[PDB]
């Protein structure tokens, strides 16, 4: 049984620069090896086969190399739309095994987030629940710190985060932080604030509202 | 080439589900066709294969005896009957074509996949609520709007804005499965603040397992 190892499993390469991806096989697969590109929400797409042969339609910047146990996929002149997870597949033994994948991140220039805060709608309060949402939009790098405050009291343990996949055109990420609380607790406080720390910001940004003004 | 999968959805453990894959654009009858699955947030694993005539079939060890691949070369359709389903079978199932040279098992075309959720949780449609600012800003040139898609099961839901006429600046976040066994997500969009009183913003939420369709006006 031929196992494929793709290490490192993450790369961060600037636009216009070279990304070099590795794939190693536990046994020689000669040159019976394919490379696939999988963008988020999508199916894999064949890039290379026979370890070095480009599939018709694939840009010249995507190249393959290697034989036996060691293989490399080089992506020259990295583009924003190359943000995807790349998989190697050997077909020495039918029907083949895949590697675990290497996600290529486009290391674009720093972009500070645009922060928006959303109180719960009147239709949500009428349903019996409340939650407040803090949107961090179009930022890079992916690292960010979100802190919730309720009447200036620092919150902890009561918020859930969700992060988008890297954008195929602008190479940024977006994040939502949702402060979880009961409708009763929401009606017991006034000021809701989310303070954002990001390397693109020199001082943290706070977005807030006063419940009674909504 | 087109390979469109269907039949995916929620199924209780021990249950049965049949997937279908419809081919068009090529002579289906000449190629071997495969089922390849991808568990949530994981890689790719080949599942089953079928020769052009249907004589030769191959199965991944952990699915043998439970899964059966079949094909209809007049409808140009592939199937995967999956019985005795377990939690670890939960995955997006892709139907993919193996090259028709030399041979070589190369998956040259893949469909967009169909999600199969092996769980005992009951189907539930979401509640859709608007996400709008507390008050008018008066200083910023860009505004954000959204929709909260709350407490639903199973995945997936699709969100679009203005029936697909608004895609620019949309971000539909990956859903979060809370301790209650239900999913929630947000879809947001950024638009010029000058359009808030002229353009209408409607999030369209579709949750196919519960046959839920909600159009929510935002602002």
């Amino acid at each position: 049984e031929i196992v494929l190892t793709q290490s490192p499993a993450t790369l961060s390469v600037s636009p216009g620069e070279r990304a070099t991806l590795s794939c190693r096989a536990s046994r020689s697969v000669r040159r019976e090896l394919a490379w696939y590109q999988q963008k988020p929400g999508q199916a894999p797409e064949l890039l290379i086969y026979g370890a070095s042969t480009r599939e018709t339609g694939i840009p010249a910047r995507f190249s393959g190399s290697g034989s036996g146990t060691d293989f490399t996929l080089t992506i020259n002149s990295l583009e924003a739309e190359d943000a995807a997870t790349y998989y190697c597949q050997q077909y020495r033994d039918p029907p083949g095994t895949f590697g675990g994948g290497t996600k290529v991140e486009i290391k674009r220039t720093v972009a500070a987030p645009s922060v928006f805060i959303f109180p719960p709608s009147d239709e949500q309060l009428k349903s019996g629940t409340a939650e407040v949402v803090c949107l961090l939009n179009n930022f890079y790098p992916r690292e960010a710190k979100v802190q919730w405050k309720v009447d200036n009291a620092l919150q902890s343990g009561n918020s859930q985060e969700s992060v988008t996949e890297q954008d195929s055109k602008d190479s940024t990420y977006s994040l939502s932080s949702t402060l979880e609380l009961s409708k009763a607790d929401y009606e017991k406080h006034k000021v809701y604030a989310c303070e954002v720390t990001h390397q693109g910001l020199s001082s943290p940004v706070t977005k807030s509202f006063n419940r009674g003004e909504c | 080439v087109q390979l469109v999968e269907s039949g995916g959805g929620l199924v209780q453990p021990g249950g049965s589900l049949r997937l279908s894959c419809a081919a068009s654009g090529f002579t289906f009858s000449y190629y071997d066709i495969q089922w390849v699955r991808q568990a949530p947030g994981k890689g790719l694993e080949w599942v089953s294969s079928i020769s052009p005539s249907g004589q030769s079939t191959y199965y991944r060890r952990e699915v043998k005896g439970r899964f059966t691949i079949s094909r209809d070369n007049s409808k140009n359709t592939l199937y995967l009957q999956m019985n005795s389903l377990r939690a670890e079978d939960t995955a997006v199932y892709y139907c993919a074509r193996r090259t028709g040279r030399e041979g070589g098992w190369i998956f040259d075309y893949w469909g967009q996949g169909t999600l199969v959720t092996v769980s005992s949780a009951s189907t539930k449609g979401p509640s859709v609520f608007p996400l709008a600012p507390c008050s008018r800003s008066t200083s910023e040139s860009t505004a954000a709007l959204g929709c909260l898609v709350k407490d639903y099961f199973p995945e997936p839901v699709t969100v679009s804005w203005n029936s697909g006429a608004l895609t620019s600046g949309v971000h539909t976040f990956p859903a979060v499965l809370k301790s209650s066994g239900l999913y929630s997500l947000s879809s947001v969009v950024t638009v010029p603040s000058s359009s808030l009183g002229t353009q209408t913003y409607t999030c369209n939420v579709d949750h196919k397992p519960s046959n839920t369709k909600v159009d929510k006006r935002v602002e």
